[PDB]
């Protein structure tokens, strides 16, 4: 932890999208690339590290847990191991390149060995308050990091990595320069439906409208990672049209279409997904984004979903009107310019969290059973 | 410790939930438990300073008359 | 020490239900007397003890001076109750004039408060805080105010004399949403010759037939679907130089009544919307929703248009008061951030 204390006390570096493409396409020097991220790649993994460990010893004691700070510890030297090799010789180019697919691997698995430790802590230690909007604000932020991190490498090994035949030959990296946000909605649907199809026999039309305040007929493009976007918008039109179907599934009017609605304006490039599935209270919503009838958990769920969508600066909102529909709805930074990394650091600003007891309510709140009025 | 006039009119709570363990120390304020009176729910805070020696009102305990020895606080921590 | 000693106390909400069912079938003077000398002066204790930890720079300021005093004019006028007897009808005569001096005295239709802000031109939003429970207790002070003066008040010839106070236990929200928009149009045609028309819809999903109605404070309701209309018209007329009518659409399910309003008055960014609450009008009403665990949501396209939505609990048994506590959580806000990038 001497390393990792000192690397955590470093502060990660975001990039904008904007960062990312000019990179990969004016300069394309993997001589800056190794240099930053020699330093930056060990420096996310230990402000992520460092924060995991201040987690309640009932979660940090489950097997799940030690074992994936072993790996990011592990992941966490082989790349110090080169706080001072040089960027000269193409021996040390070639060889971190694989260290970064070691890495890769090695973390491939990681989500999945945390999902399991947190829900053998919830069975198995308790239900209460303040220790459970610890664990949330813990997995925001350490997923999201997750996120980061392979964004970071990606970006390196499909650009130096040089493997002869590009799987997609227009991109620089997963960055699509020209992305057509009205392709990947109509992909993302088209999906959903197929599982709809399959599992329901029966599926809603889409629909879809652009509006582009910028240039009122130009179709709507930005620069993005098209698969980034791609889950957040099946995620959400899995969830319309599952609502969709369960509600007219005993009326006899068919299935209202589930409608989209793309727009761009000076800075905000929205997209919103309409569905009649019955909405739902306030009061659930909110619940949505935490961690007699069922069928398809496929997608990345809600919480992943939005964190892809703040990751950029952007975000991702439902509103409902109980009783009718919801409308989901998808916030991406129009200029790439903007559209800088959101990523969580570990100073002590963050230690707070980790290191907070119990408190008395700001605001007021009833009794269970109040006074009768008489 | 007794148990307060937490609102005008109260005349008995309820101990909703204790937020404190008997051993732990209790600055001026450190949120002490949770009373259920008949108006709202209430969050007890700490009056002086402290150890929670033990409690005598059990997590639960309803309708708990005002002036109730809640629990015992020890000055030094040898107690 | 006084202040001390309610401030320590900690606010009782009541619900809709609470409200109704004294003012309807009780309907004591004197056990509101009773009530309201003792609540009252702790909910305004409780703004104090907060205005109180206001950074000096700022409860140094003229206007806000002002304000300080007259609460603390209201906590002693009212206190002076603290043991009289309701026995005497001339206590309880002059008490229905003391909280009619109250209730003026801290009206929000003229802003010192908000004015003291703004003093602040001379010279981190930690006053969001601040204001959003400093406003909330006031909309409760009126609340508890007008419903004793509505009852006791001897006007014997009440607007609306099936309503308990200032509740209307019927309350059909399409017509309240009818009044917000014909005033809204109003104050338009004034400077516009012609506003946006209305175009509004319900669909009680408790039953279909039915026109949505609930019980309510329409008043308060009011206020909010007036400063939205206001706002979508603003909006509307702005943009198109020289309209697309407004829409509305009322929902009742079993938890929530929801109220929408839309507008083709080209949007907002998302980044702006967010300002369009802290006090840099719109962030009263939302306080109005709150107040009685209801919620008012913006959400917009930029480019195209926007949607306000006010939610309000559709049962007077979960439409409880939420009021501003002032105990350590409450003090923590006066003494202190970002760990994202
Ligand atoms: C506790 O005092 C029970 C509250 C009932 C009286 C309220 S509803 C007064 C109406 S102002």
């Amino acid at each position: 932890p001497k390393q990792i204390e000192r690397y955590s006390r470093f502060s990660p570096s975001p990039l904008s999208i904007k960062q990312f493409l000019d990179f990969g396409r004016d300069n394309a020097c993997e001589k800056t690339s190794y240099m930053f991220l020699r330093k930056e790649l060990p420096v996310r993994l230990a402000n992520t590290m460092r924060e995991v460990n201040l987690l309640p010893d009932n979660l940090l004691n489950r097997p799940s847990v030690g074992l994936v700070q072993s790996w990011y510890m592990q992941s966490f030297l082989e790349l110090l191991e080169y706080e001072n090799k040089s960027p000269e010789d193409p021996q040390v180019l070639d060889n971190f390149l694989q260290v970064l697919i070691k890495v890769r691997n090695r973390h491939n698995d990681v989500v999945p060995t945390m999902a399991q430790g947190v829900i053998e802590y919830k069975e198995k230690f308790g239900f209460d308050p303040f220790i459970s909007t610890n664990i949330q604000y813990f997995l925001d932020r350490f997923y999201t990091n997750r996120i980061s991190f392979r964004m970071l490498i990606n970006q390196h090994t499909l650009l130096f990595g040089g493997d002869t035949n590009p799987v997609h030959p227009k991109h620089i990296g997963s960055i699509d320069p020209t992305c057509n946000v009205a392709d990947v909605v109509k992909d993302a649907y088209e999906t959903a439906k197929m599982l709809c199809e399959q599992y329901y026999l029966v599926a809603p039309e889409l629909e879809v409208e652009e509006f582009n305040a910028k240039a009122p007929d130009k179709p709507i493009q930005v620069v993005y990672v098209p698969s980034h976007l791609f889950h957040m918008l099946f995620e959400l039109f899995k969830n319309s049209m599952r609502a969709t179907v369960e509600l007219y599934e005993d009326r006899k009017e068919g299935y209202p279409a589930v409608k989209t609605l793309v727009t761009l304006g000076k800075e905000d490039l929205s997209i919103k997904i309409s569905d009649l599935g019955g909405g739902v209270p306030l009061r659930k919503i909110d619940r949505l984004f935490n961690y007699a009838a069922p069928l398809a958990g496929f997608g990345y769920g809600l919480p992943i979903s939005r964190l892809y969508a703040r990751y950029f600066q952007g975000d991702l909102k439902l509103y409902s009107m109980e009783g009718v529909g919801t409308d989901a709805v998808i916030y991406l930074k129009a200029l790439s310019s903007e559209s800088f990394e959101r990523l969580p650091v570990f100073n002590k600003s963050a230690w707070r969290h980790y290191k907070t007891t119990p408190e008395a309510d700001d605001w007021s709140n009833p009794s269970s059973e109040p006074r009768d009025a008489s | 410790v007794l148990l307060p006039a937490l609102s005008p009119t109260m005349t008995m709570g309820t101990v909703q939930r204790w937020e404190k363990k008997v051993g732990e120390k209790l600055s001026e304020g450190d949120l002490l438990a949770e009373i259920e009176t008949d108006k709202a729910t209430i969050g007890f805070e700490v009056q002086e300073e402290g150890y929670l020696a033990k409690i005598l009102v059990p997590e639960g305990t309803r309708d708990v008359p005002l002036g109730t020895p809640l629990c015992i606080i020890v000055e030094k921590e040898a107690d």
